[PDB]
């Protein structure tokens, strides 16, 4: 079938690569490239990061108009994306949660509604704080606005309530990905733990004692995310990372998560149904020095799962695709 | 002004900083508290993660916002 087309190794792209086939199976930025449609986005005047959409455009089409088992160079996007991001340069292993951070963001800079962005942070207490929280949404939107967003793009609500008025603050950050810290306890931790201890009540106190406003003095307060606004592409980050003031270790705990109806609503502020279903995952193996990518990804409409591996792509199971090695997970709404 | 990062096993802290402060900076405060050097930190705010260089107020991070904690995976 189609865009089974596997990524050359270009040294240590690996990274790279695992994330190039989880969004070359994101089915609305995939038909966005297919389409075209990022021609009409793109900025008048020189730019020296224009080539950067063109090109990872390019190599989404070549994937997908490809024979089931050809080899796609991705040497001249990589040029790009260094060029980018600097860090990218050369052909050292890294972190491929880091990679998607730049990349995206390289992408939606280079076709953001947006041509000259507007410079004021007023006061929003007459508001409801889900009416507010539609103002900081607009406030945003009217300096990111790209398709790029209209996918990853979703709102946190943090309210933080003083022990001692009462009085409960609240503030909206855009996410364009979610970064889950990992339970401890097992039978075996669950990709729904990992949500909770994200948005479980911090009970700030001590040094941690966050100064109150209204009562003028440090005070215990009680801190708690909840999902204000749902994204169309769910992007989940695992922490898989020990706290050691010595030395970091990977953690390899296996986190269970589902691959279809993946229902968020006890996360939600005050929701409207947001379920989910899995369509790509981000392997990682090995270290917090050094290791291996791959990528696990459901073929658009099809159902049916793929292994990328750089160069080798191969039919797998969904039986196959939960494992420990799960590092970012890549999830649709469901219908 | 008051910032928190949601640090890697769950837990919440709590920075006194200014709009003026850089990255930088901020990871230093982050490593005071955590133990965890700057060049093993990565930041994460509105998707953006966070560059040495550059001030807080640069991101149009406010009061109460929170920036999330993650290293790296390398491969
Ligand atoms: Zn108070």
């Amino acid at each position: 079938a189609q865009g089974l087309a596997g990524l050359r190794n270009l040294g240590n792209t690996c990274f790279m690569n695992s994330i190039l086939q989880c969004l070359s199976n994101t089915r609305e930025l995939r038909d966005y490239c297919l389409q075209r449609l990022y021609m009409r986005d793109l900025h008048h005047g020189s730019n020296a990061h224009t080539a950067l959409v063109e090109e990872f455009a390019k190599l989404i089409q070549t994937i997908w108009t490809s024979s089931p088992n050809d080899v796609v160079s991705p040497s001249e996007f990589k040029t790009q994306i260094q060029r980018y991001a600097p860090r990218f340069v050369g052909y050292n292993q890294q972190d491929a949660q880091e990679f998607l951070r730049f990349l995206l963001d390289g992408l939606h800079n280079e076709v953001n509604r947006v041509t000259l962005r507007p410079k004021n942070p007023e006061n929003l207490d007459h508001l409801p704080d889900d009416e507010k929280g539609r103002q900081m949404w607009r406030k945003y939107l009217e300096r990111e606005d790209s398709r790029i967003g209209d996918l990853f793009v979703g709102q946190l609500k943090s309210s933080l309530t003083c022990t001692d008025c009462g009085y409960c603050s609240t503030v909206f950050d855009p996410f364009w990905d979610l970064s889950l810290p990992i339970a401890k306890r097992g039978p075996e931790v669950t990709l729904m733990d990992c949500m909770r201890l994200f948005t479980k009540e911090d009970v700030l106190d001590g040094d941690a004692a966050p100064t109150c406003c209204r009562c003028r003095g440090r005070k215990r307060c009680i801190k708690k995310f909840s999902i204000q606004r749902f994204p169309k592409i769910l992007v989940l980050h695992l922490k898989r990372f020990s706290e050691s003031r010595i030395r970091t270790s990977k953690l390899t705990t296996f986190v269970n998560f589902p691959l279809r109806d993946l229902d968020l609503r006890e996360f939600a502020s005050e929701n409207t149904h947001a379920v989910y279903n899995l369509y790509a995952v981000s392997n990682h193996s090995g270290t917090t020095m050094g290791g291996h990518y791959t990528a696990y990804c459901r073929s658009p409409g099809t159902g049916e799962w793929h292994t990328f591996n750089d160069s080798s792509v191969t039919p797998m199971s969904s039986s196959q695709v939960r494992t420990s090695d799960a590092y970012l997970l890549f999830y649709e709404l469901a219908s | 002004m008051q910032i928190f990062v949601k640090t890697l096993t769950g837990k919440t802290i709590t920075l006194e900083v200014e709009p003026s402060d850089t990255i930088e900076n901020v990871k230093a405060k982050i490593q005071d508290k955590e133990g965890i050097p700057p060049d093993q930190q990565r930041l994460i705010f509105a998707g953006k993660q966070l560059e040495d260089g550059r001030t807080l107020s640069d991101y149009n991070i406010q009061k109460e916002s929170t920036l999330h904690l993650v290293l790296r995976l390398r491969g």
